[PDB]
């Protein structure tokens, strides 16, 4: 069996490279310290500072487009009217039956 | 061969196709078919070898038989009505014979057997011409007499073509056989909408022709005729492999690529005529074509296969002959989905 | 106007350029024989063009600049390692032989292109023909396996079935002990280790197969060491003989056009030198292939097309 | 042609078990003969006697498969007193598949046949009820 | 439709079936093609002469000529195939397989 | 440590004459690298 | 035993994907396994022509 | 809506023209800015919707999904920047291009005023994911996974297209607004049953349903970190969005046809939660947890009540964030260990305390600890199911118990105990990984302050 026991000419599997050995304060972003540090700075500024804070404040102070306070005030005035007039608060029929034309059975 | 002789033969083929397309007499259509078949053989036998000669003789036998039955159908139609104009076929026995003749000319099932054999025998340029240009005349004749075809027979042949192409493409390691079975499946898709809308047939023909041109030109550029030979392409021109993978995804019908446009529209059209089962079966079958396209893409660009030592020398040379229309073909076969309504131009 | 179908159509015919002096000739001999000097003298005397024997980096001399590239970027083999340990574990011997045969094929294509384009004759050292004899010796000495010679036979057939054999083959015959004496007198330490069995095997494979097989389609002029010193007699023999038994008289204008289209576009010339048959001596891993290709791309004038490299000094890139 | 289709369809589902079984057996025999002819044309196994034996085996199996399906579907429809129910066709088709598996002598083949032609028979019954068209004419 | 036309179509169908039988001798395939052509010529001539379609008398001869040209081509191809094998047997063409 | 890439054995699957070989098709040989196959003057005795 | 191996790894795998793969492989092998003899293909074409003439009219 | 789409398209030219060592910084900065821009879509109305034009419209169901999709890209880039260090500039730019294309397709899919356009983009999202899985994957099985992740999807999606065009032939419009306003009841017919199935199974396959969940463990295990993040966080929610959009026309046939899928989901949640208990792979366990959560979401959508829809939306958002965090933590372990096995590396809390805290928070938020939005969605779905039928509570409680069990099992096996002795390459966690964990977790605890932002249109 004169076979070399090598299936093919292949590069050896390289070992893992440590970002901490060649450069402490490595930040795990890049092997170039300056680019690494700037990547960290922009990530922290645009993630935690800009989006996480300003966006949270923007969402917190969004205008009442869902009409929650409007609905509450409408219900307040409507209940004030019906209680004073003696009406039985909310009616059972959502639409006035006078304008609904039932089909007569005659069965 | 002499370049002048080759140019004359190519012009003769084109003139025969044009004569089929522009003539209103059945005898002239038959004459155009005869001229095209007569001028096609030396193009198939440009490279002299037993394989090319065998492919050419198989093609000659099949096309001669198809032309002969075409002539018989014309004769029967004349017998039952003294008409030579290409119009409604009148007789039903001459309309079934006119359908099988055009089916063998196109390569539809069950007359599909010769396509993989002839495509494998001939070279890549001959295969390109055979699979692209040789479909214009029979499809034109079918479109002219579309209202006369019995939907049952045409739909049966189209469904059989789709099934046969999808199943037969799974077992192929040769690229030319893969292309032939792809052509069979695309022809099956093409003829399944003829009874309903010929515009969809022509749109599918245009899209298929563009995709096939791009694919065959990419195969010519990276001169490989097998899966393993194509697997070495990444080591020299990886961009060719990437474009090839994108094109293959396009022919698989995957959106938003161009190849999704025909199928979609065809399905849409066939949903207008209260037909539901057949389009669903067609899509489920085209899944097989997409499968073997994806296997080819796996072997081509998405993985890096082992290479050879001598390839290094090929790194030092550039292709002397370059194809001008390849980028345009790739772009048209990949990124024209947003331009779908242009099909109203009656392409 | 680069040569092609249009040039052949309009004016370009290669039959009118033949002036009975082309006469492609190869000169063949054992290791360290005086084949090179005789070939150079023949080329000078007959007005032909000499081609130095193809080496490891012959292809590097024809692409980009003439300076050869790195060994791992071009060839990934060395003759010195073959001489030191011909039984190397990495299969360097067959890698060397395959690269040498491919280089010989490229050189033959170049010579045929020059002959068909200018009509001037060409003189060559060992061609694709006679490249097998070394292989045979490397088989018989145990340096390579039978799969190696099988793959070599496949590639050699699929490549050499498309060319025209040389008009005249010139052989110089020298006894093995004299060749060994010349090896000792050369002084190169690597060639001193060549055993007499290997040289004897090459010299035997020459006479046994080469000479009878190309005596039926070419004209052979066997010469000894003494009678090869004078080029006058060799040129006289060349001019006296007339070739009518080879395939060359049967060629015509269209065959020459096909051959000229074949010899140009070296990518298809070398197309079958990398057939997908996996022999461990020549196959290369995906990671190594990617790394070496990336390194080759980073070379100065190899990233883009020859005329589109800015670092080399090409200008007007944006308007070519 | 469609003569067998007319003969099978004209018979009411809830009556004439024997006539339905005969029609289904005829259809199965014709289909098996067609399959045998295709197999012989594409693959001539060894000889004339082997070929005719193969054709007879295939024809008997298909006719046999058809006979089992017709008898079971009609009987289920009659005893269940609920005609035009795809469940009866499912039961008949899967019984036919079980018989096909018994002929082939394979438990997995039998179960797969039961499932895959019970579903097919149910789909055909649903299409007959709802008027689905496999080969739709050009409406528009 | 008289019985003569039916018999001519029957002859054409028999020739086509013989072409599709393929016992051996690709020459027999060519012969079946030529028999189909002869039946077509006979039927076309009879139909055209029966109806006094004066101009359609151009139709048969043209067909004949074209078919003969086709035949010539086929013959040439057959020769080349034989030139590789030494015989025109059909089964020799098994190098290409689906 | 490194991403897996196909080795020789993974490549040998795609090198057959057809995919999914069977007993009947195991003997099929793939076509030559170039589509050229091996190819594998009469005498007369005019007597008296 | 039941949740991980019996159902998730075996039977759910057997039903949809593996059965489809096996059926497609078998049909592809059956369809593509043609020896290249034009006699069989021509006989099949004759049978198909006869079936079309006797079934679609 | 183009104010979001056009910057996403301009992200491509910027990446290609970017310096060879500045691609990540530019991509991250501009992706975060685009997320800030897309934050404006949260301002919805109690009225119909935010109809920008004829082609794109917004809704309080689409808005949280769009915000999450825009937010995911910077996290994906930060996670992918690690393992692509030894990779050529062209291919890194190609990876970023695939991520940008996926984000653009998802953004256009979530607006999709018309159903055919929705289908086109919903199936266009497939190609970049398949390329990412089959190209930048480590194991040899990735190809197989890709095939699965492809064909399953198409096996469900091709019939849907047919149904879609059929509807346009009958209804005359596939626009969502006209479809809602002109909806008509479905008669209980075989044809309507099959149209229901064609409309439903396409989205059920991608959730995935318990029967059709095979592709998900393979796709999640063999994909890279970015692929796993995008699959777990956003790509699974496409089925839920499609179901909530398309169930309007399926009534009243939904009541009868929901039973098989309801049973399958209610039992498959238990099956997958139990499968999580016996698992030797972190990624597989996270994938099966995702399957369980999406089965609960399927139950919610099939119940078809307002509380069901609210809980479903909240659960999709919370599960996306939680699964992305879990996959990121598992990848951080794998990059040091290179084995991807739970039992191999142990006692990591001793060596990496802050990462142990991140693990604890991720496990707690996956455990549905109140008042997290995970618990809000789970509780809303549970209450809706109890209203649907009082017996579902047994299965729901069993699922909660097994979920807590396997979550704490995952935490304890990897963080607690004694460290593996022979492993010595466990370096301190980088700032990038910790920032990734913080950016994953802070939005959850901020959204629990404003739940109505993610409760959908039925709030
Ligand atoms: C819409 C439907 C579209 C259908 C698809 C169309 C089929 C495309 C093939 C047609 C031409 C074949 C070809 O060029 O090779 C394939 C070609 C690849 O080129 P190639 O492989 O490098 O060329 C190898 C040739 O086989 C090598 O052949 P050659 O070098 O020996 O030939 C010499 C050359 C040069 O010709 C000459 O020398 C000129 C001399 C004049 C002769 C005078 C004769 C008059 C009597 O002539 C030609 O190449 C043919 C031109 C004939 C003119 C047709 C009008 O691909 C295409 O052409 C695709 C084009 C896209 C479709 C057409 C435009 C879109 C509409
Ligand atoms: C309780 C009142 C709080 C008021 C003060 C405000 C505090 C704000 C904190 C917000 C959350 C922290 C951010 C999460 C990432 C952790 C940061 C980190 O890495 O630590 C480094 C830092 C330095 O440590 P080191 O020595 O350098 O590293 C050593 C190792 O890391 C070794 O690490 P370790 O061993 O030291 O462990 C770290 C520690 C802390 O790390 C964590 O695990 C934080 C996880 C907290 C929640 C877990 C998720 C469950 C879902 C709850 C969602 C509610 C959020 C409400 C809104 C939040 C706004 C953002 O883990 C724990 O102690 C276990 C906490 C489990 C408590 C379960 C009870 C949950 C419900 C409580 C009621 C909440 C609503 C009240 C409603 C009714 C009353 C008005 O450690 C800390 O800063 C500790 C944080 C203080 C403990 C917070 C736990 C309770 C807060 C609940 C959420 C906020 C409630 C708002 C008002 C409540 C009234
Ligand atoms: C380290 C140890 C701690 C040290 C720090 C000590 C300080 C502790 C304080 C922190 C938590 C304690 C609780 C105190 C909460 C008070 C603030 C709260 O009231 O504001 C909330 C506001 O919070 C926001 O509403 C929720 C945050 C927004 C969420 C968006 C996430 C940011 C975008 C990032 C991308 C998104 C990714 C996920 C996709 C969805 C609710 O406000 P609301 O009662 O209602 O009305 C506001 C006033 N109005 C009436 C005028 C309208
Ligand atoms: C595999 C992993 C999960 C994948 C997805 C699985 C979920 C899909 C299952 C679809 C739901 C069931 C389909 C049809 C349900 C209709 C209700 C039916 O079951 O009830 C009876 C129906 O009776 C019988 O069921 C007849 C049908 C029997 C044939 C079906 C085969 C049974 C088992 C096959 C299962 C295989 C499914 C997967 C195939 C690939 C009621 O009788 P009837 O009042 O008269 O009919 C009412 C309907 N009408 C009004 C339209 C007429
Ligand atoms: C009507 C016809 C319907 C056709 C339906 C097509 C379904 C799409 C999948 C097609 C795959 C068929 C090919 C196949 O399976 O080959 C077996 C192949 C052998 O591997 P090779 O790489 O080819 O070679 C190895 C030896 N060197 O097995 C595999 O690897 C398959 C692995 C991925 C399977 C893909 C998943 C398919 C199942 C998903 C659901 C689709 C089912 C079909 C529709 C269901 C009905 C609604
Ligand atoms: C992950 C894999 C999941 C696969 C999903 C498959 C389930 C979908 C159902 C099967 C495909 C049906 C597509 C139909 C598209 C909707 C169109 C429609 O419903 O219109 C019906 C058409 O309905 C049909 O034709 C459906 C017939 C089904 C043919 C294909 C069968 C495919 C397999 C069926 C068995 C499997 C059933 C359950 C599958 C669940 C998936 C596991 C009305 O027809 P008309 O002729 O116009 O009516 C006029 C008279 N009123
Ligand atoms: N096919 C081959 N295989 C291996 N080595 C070869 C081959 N051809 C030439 N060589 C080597 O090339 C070297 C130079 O060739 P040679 O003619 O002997 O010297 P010189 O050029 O001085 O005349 C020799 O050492 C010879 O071994």
């Amino acid at each position: 069996p004169p076979e070399p026991t090598i299936r093919l000419q292949e590069d050896p599997d390289p070992e893992d490279e440590n970002l901490y050995e060649k450069n402490p304060d490595s930040h795990g972003y890049d092997k170039d310290p300056i680019v690494d540090l700037w990547n960290m700075r922009v990530v922290f500024f645009f993630g935690f500072s800009i989006v996480l804070v300003l966006g949270s404040t923007f969402v917190a102070y969004l205008p009442d487009y869902r009409m929650q306070e409007w609905a509450r005030r409408e219900a307040e005035r409507l209940v004030k009217y019906r209680e004073a007039n003696g009406l039985p608060l909310m009616e059972s029929n959502c639409f006035d039956p006078n304008k609904i034309q039932l089909p007569e059975d005659e069965d | 061969m002499n370049p002048i002789i080759y140019t004359t033969l190519i012009m003769t083929v084109m003139s025969g196709t044009m004569l089929v397309m522009i003539s209103s007499h059945w005898l002239l259509i038959w004459i155009g078919f005869e001229m095209n078949l007569l001028a096609m053989i030396p193009v198939l036998m440009k490279n002299f070898n037993p394989r090319a000669t065998e492919a050419a003789t198989k093609y000659f036998l099949t096309q001669a038989t198809a032309s002969m039955m075409l002539m018989m159908a014309i004769i029967i139609n004349l017998l039952y009505s003294g008409q030579w104009t290409i119009t409604k076929m009148f007789n039903p026995v001459a309309m079934t014979m006119m359908t099988m003749a055009l089916a063998m000319k196109l390569g539809l099932s069950p007359f599909h057997f010769w396509v993989p054999e002839v495509t494998q025998g001939i070279s890549l340029q001959a295969g390109l011409l055979l699979l692209t240009w040789q479909k214009l005349a029979p499809l034109s004749v079918l479109c002219q007499i579309s209202q006369s075809i019995n939907p049952n027979l045409m739909l049966t042949m189209a469904m059989l073509s789709i099934l046969i192409g999808g199943w037969g493409g799974l077992n192929q390691t040769q690229l030319r056989k893969i292309m032939a079975y792809s052509s069979i499946a695309h022809m099956g898709w093409m003829t399944a909408v003829l009874p309903y809308n010929t515009t969809m047939t022509i749109l599918n023909l245009l899209i298929y022709i563009t995709m096939t041109l791009a694919m065959f030109m990419l195969l010519i550029h990276s001169s490989a005729t097998t899966t393993l030979s194509l697997s070495h392409t990444w080591n020299k021109m990886p961009v060719i492999t990437s474009l090839m993978m994108v094109t293959l995804l396009s022919m698989g019908g995957l959106p938003p690529l161009s190849g999704f446009m025909p199928k979609w529209m065809i399905i849409q059209e066939m949903t207008k005529n209260e037909s539901i089962i057949m389009p669903t079966l067609m899509a489920m079958t085209a899944l097989l074509n997409l499968y073997f396209y994806m296997r080819l893409a796996y072997s081509s660009s998405l993985t890096m296969f082992p290479s050879t030592n001598n390839m290094k020398m090929k790194w030092q040379f550039e292709h002397t002959k370059q194809m001008k229309l390849l980028p345009t073909m790739i772009v048209l076969s990949t990124l024209v989905l947003p331009m779908t309504p242009a099909l109203s131009s009656l392409n | 106007l680069q040569y092609g179908p249009l040039a052949f159509v309009l004016g370009e015919r290669t039959t009118r350029k033949l002036t009975e002096t082309s006469k492609v000739i190869t000169v063949d001999g054992n290791i360290c024989s005086g084949k090179g000097r005789l070939a150079r003298e023949i080329a000078e005397k007959l007005g032909l063009r000499h081609f130095p024997e193809a080496g490891i980096h012959y292809a590097d001399s024809t692409t980009g600049d003439g300076k050869p590239l790195d060994v791992q970027l071009s060839g990934n083999c060395s003759l010195e390692k073959f001489y030191d340990d011909p039984k190397s574990n990495d299969g360097n011997s067959y890698r060397l032989q395959s690269w040498l045969y491919a280089s010989r094929l490229l050189q033959y294509a170049d010579a045929l292109e020059h002959l068909l384009s200018t009509g001037q004759g060409v003189v060559l050292e060992r061609s694709i023909y006679s490249d097998f004899v070394f292989l045979e010796a490397m088989y018989r000495q145990g340096f390579i396996r039978k799969q190696c010679v099988e793959h070599y036979n496949e590639v050699k057939k699929v490549t050499a079935c498309e060319y025209l054999p040389p008009h005249v083959v010139v052989y110089v015959d020298v006894p093995v002990p004299e060749i060994q004496s010349r090896i000792q007198k050369k002084g190169n330490p690597h060639e001193m280790k060549i055993t007499a069995a290997y040289l004897q095997d090459i010299e035997n494979a020459y006479k046994k197969t080469f000479l009878p097989e190309m005596s039926e389609k070419c004209e052979v002029l066997q010469y000894s060491a003494r009678e090869a010193e004078d080029a006058e007699k060799v040129v006289e023999d060349i001019e006296y003989l007339k070739c009518d038994k080879g395939p060359w008289p049967d060629q015509d204008d269209r065959t020459f056009h096909r051959l000229r289209m074949l010899v140009q576009n070296k990518l298809e010339v070398l197309n079958y030198t990398t057939i997908p048959v996996y022999l461990p001596e020549i196959t290369i891993g995906a990671h190594q292939s990617d790394r070496v290709f990336q390194k080759f791309t980073e070379l100065p004038g190899r990233k883009y097309s020859p005329g589109y490299n800015e670092d080399v000094g090409d200008k007007w890139i944006w308007l070519k | 042609a469609k003569t067998l289709l007319h003969k099978y369809s004209d018979i009411p589902e809830g009556t004439e078990c024997h006539r339905k079984a005969y029609a289904s057996t005829s259809i199965g025999g014709a289909t098996g003969l067609i399959v045998s002819a295709y197999s012989i044309a594409l693959k001539p196994p060894a000889s004339f006697l082997e070929g005719v034996a193969r054709t007879g085996r295939y024809t008997f199996t298909s006719a046999a498969i058809g006979a089992i399906f017709g008898l079971t579907s009609c009987i289920s429809a009659q005893v269940r007193e609920k005609p035009d129910d795809p469940l009866n066709y499912f039961i008949g088709g899967c019984a036919g598949g079980l018989t096909l598996g018994a002929r082939t002598r394979s438990y997995g083949i039998g179960a797969a046949a039961c499932a895959y032609m019970g579903l097919t028979a149910a789909l055909v019954k649903m299409g007959q009820l709802e008027g689905w068209q496999v080969f739709a004419e050009p409406k528009v | 439709m008289p019985l003569v036309y039916m018999n001519i179509i029957m002859a054409f169908a028999i020739a086509l079936a013989g072409l599709l039988m393929y016992r051996s001798h690709l020459m027999s395939s060519l012969l079946c093609l030529e028999g189909m052509m002869l039946s077509l010529f006979i039927m076309s001539t009879l139909i055209i002469l029966n109806t006094h379609f004066t101009l359609a008398n151009m139709m048969p001869i043209i067909l004949l000529v074209f078919a003969a040209c086709e035949a010539a081509l086929g013959l040439s191809l057959l020769v080349m195939v034989s030139n590789t094998y030494g015989t025109d047997y059909v089964q020799n063409l098994n190098l290409l397989q689906c | 440590a490194r991403q897996w890439q196909p080795d020789v054995e993974w490549a040998e699957q795609f090198g057959g004459a057809v995919m999914y070989p069977t007993k009947e098709t195991a003997h099929w040989k793939p076509p030559p690298w170039n589509d050229v196959d091996p190819p594998k003057n009469l005498t007369l005795n005019f007597g008296p | 035993k039941s949740a991980s191996s019996l159902l998730d790894l075996i039977w759910l795998e057997t039903i949809l994907p593996k059965t489809t793969s096996f059926i497609q492989m078998k049909m592809s092998i059956m369809v593509s396994n043609q020896k290249g003899l034009i006699k069989l293909y021509f006989l099949s074409f004759l049978i198909t022509i006869m079936i079309s003439m006797t079934l679609f009219n | 809506m183009l104010k979001i789409i056009i910057p996403t398209t301009m992200l491509l030219p910027m990446t290609w023209m970017s310096k060879h060592n500045m691609i990540w910084i530019n991509a991250t900065v501009h992706s975060l800015l685009i997320s800030l821009i897309s934050l404006s879509l949260l301002n919805q109305l109690g009225e119909n919707s935010l109809n920008f034009s004829l082609t794109f419209f917004s809704d309080s169901l689409s808005a949280p999904l769009l915000v999450l999709t825009t937010w995911l890209l910077p996290l994906m880039l930060m996670a992918s920047q690690s393992h692509l260090s030894k990779e050529t500039t062209t291919r890194k730019k190609l990876y970023i291009t695939m991520l940008i294309l996926l984000q653009l397709f998802l953004i256009m899919t979530f607006t999709a005023t018309e159903l055919i356009l929705f289908y086109i983009l919903f199936e266009a999202t497939l190609v970049p994911t398949l390329i990412i899985i089959t190209r930048w994957g480590n194991q040899t099985e990735r190809l197989n996974a890709g095939l699965y992740f492809l064909f399953y999807t198409l096996a469900g999606s091709l019939p849907l297209l047919v149904a879609l065009v059929y509807i346009q032939n009958t209804t005359g419009s596939l626009n969502f607004l006209i479809i809602h306003y002109w909806s008509h009841p479905l008669s209980n017919s075989w044809s309507n049953i099959f149209m229901w199935l064609a409309c439903i199974m396409a989205f059920m396959v991608k959730m995935p349903l318990y029967g059709l969940h095979l592709w998900l463990p393979k796709a999640h295990v063999e994909a890279p970190i970015a692929g796993s993040m995008v699959l777990a966080a956003v790509l699974l929610k496409l089925g839920g969005y499609g179901m909530m959009r398309i169930t309007t026309i399926l009534n009243p046939l939904t009541n009868y046809m929901a039973y098989p899928f309801l049973m399958l989901s209610m039992w498959g949640m238990i099956m997958t939660s139990s499968i999580c208990l016996r698992q030797t792979d972190l990624k597989s366990l996270i994938a099966y947890s995702s399957v369980s959560h999406m089965a609960l979401v399927i139950v919610a959508i099939m119940i078809q009540t307002p509380w069901s829809f609210m809980g479903a939306t909240a659960l999709m958002i919370a599960h996306g964030l939680t699964s992305s965090m879990l996959f990121c933590l598992a990848n951080t372990n794998y990059e040091r260990v290179h084995s991807r096995t739970m039992i191999l590396a142990r006692g990591l809390q001793t060596l990496l305390p802050l990462m142990a805290t991140w693990w604890l928070v991720a496990s707690l938020t996956n455990l549905a600890l109140p008042p997290s939005i995970n618990l809000i969605g789970e509780l809303f779905i549970i209450t809706a199911s109890f209203s649907w039928s009082n017996i579902t509570i047994i299965l729901m409680g069993m699922n909660m118990m097994i979920t807590a069990l396997y979550s704490l099992y995952m935490l304890i096996t990897t963080q607690r105990g004694k460290y593996t002795h022979h492993i010595n390459n466990i370096k301190p966690s980088f700032t990038r990984e910790n920032a990734l964990m913080a950016l994953h977790i802070l939005p959850l605890l901020l959204l629990t302050l404003n739940p109505k932002m993610i409760l959908g249109p039925l709030y």
